[PDB]
C-alpha cells in the first residue's frame, strides 16, 4: 500500500 | 424535488488530470526528495474514463502535469463554450497536502484556486449547471486512526458545485498499485451500480463513504475517511  | 437537467449528449466534458511522475519534484523541491512515482494511477484514469463514458460524458485526459499545466488546462476549459453541456467534471489524480495538490515538478496549487476558475462569473456557459470536482490525494502526512464499532432570476458566483475529497484534511488517502485508489476505485464502482438506479450524487458519495471507511491499512492500522463538500441546489443525477 502507498499513500498520496 | 428539483432535479438538475441531464438529457445532454454529451453530458458534458470530464477532465481528468492524471499526475504519474514526480522526477521533477524530487530534483528541484528538496521537501520532496523521495516523493515516490504514482504508480497504479492509470488504474484510476481507466476506471474514471470507463464510468464516466458509460454516463456519457467526453473524456479529456491529460498526464502528468506540473502545476502551470494545470492552471493552462482549467484556463482552457474555463474560456470554452459549455452551453450545449449540462455538467462539467475535473478529476485530479495526484500527491498532495492540506489544502493543495502537487504539481508533477512538486509545486503546490491550492485547491480553491482549482475550483474557483469554474464559477459562475468566470464561466457563465456553465451558469446554473453542477459542476464536479474529485480530488485524489493526500491532504496531510497523518494516518488517520480508527475506531470500534458494533457491527431575469440571479443565484450565488459559487452555486452547484460538487467536491469530492478522497481524505478529511490532515491525513493521507491511499493507492494500492495493483488495483488503485481507494477512493476512486469505490466512487466508481458506486456510480456504475447506483446511476443505472438513478440514485442521485450524494447517496452515492454517502456509499463511498462507508465503503472506504471499511477499508483498513493493516501496516500502519490507518484508515481513510473521504470528505464531500457541496453548493448543489438541486439533486444531480447522471442517467444512463
Amino acid at each position: 500500500l502507498e499513500t498520496x | 424535488d428539483k432535479v438538475y437537467q441531464m438529457k445532454s449528449k454529451p453530458r458534458g466534458y470530464c477532465l481528468i488530470i492524471n499526475n504519474h511522475n514526480f522526477a521533477k519534484a524530487r530534483e528541484k523541491v528538496p521537501k520532496l526528495h523521495s516523493i515516490r512515482d504514482r504508480n497504479g494511477t492509470h488504474l484510476d484514469a481507466g476506471a474514471l474514463t470507463t464510468t464516466f463514458e458509460e454516463l456519457h460524458f467526453e473524456i479529456k485526459p491529460h498526464d502528468d502535469c506540473t502545476v502551470e499545466q494545470i492552471y493552462e488546462i482549467l484556463k482552457i476549459y474555463q474560456l470554452m463554450d459549455h452551453s450545449n453541456m449540462d455538467c462539467f467534471i475535473c478529476c485530479i489524480l495526484s500527491h498532495g497536502d492540506k489544502g493543495i495538490i502537487y504539481g508533477t515538478d512538486g509545486q503546490e496549487a491550492p485547491i480553491y484556486e482549482l475550483t474557483s476558475q469554474f464559477t459562475g462569473l468566470k464561466c457563465p456557459s456553465l451558469a446554473g449547471k453542477p459542476k464536479v470536482f474529485f480530488i485524489q490525494a493526500c491532504q496531510g502526512d497523518n494516518y488517520q486512526k480508527g475506531i470500534p464499532v458494533e457491527t431575469t432570476r440571479y443565484i450565488p458566483d459559487e452555486a452547484d458545485f460538487l467536491l469530492g475529497m478522497a481524505t478529511v484534511n490532515n491525513c493521507v488517502s491511499y493507492r494500492n498499485p495493483a488495483e488503485g485508489t481507494w477512493y476512486i476505485q469505490s466512487l466508481c464502482q458506486s456510480l456504475r451500480e447506483r446511476c443505472p438506479r438513478g440514485d442521485d450524487i450524494l447517496t452515492i458519495l454517502t456509499e463511498v463513504n462507508y465503503e472506504v471507511s471499511n477499508k483498513d491499512d493493516k501496516k500502519n492500522m490507518g484508515k481513510q475517511m473521504p470528505q464531500p463538500t457541496f453548493t448543489l441546489r438541486k439533486k444531480l443525477v447522471f442517467p444512463s
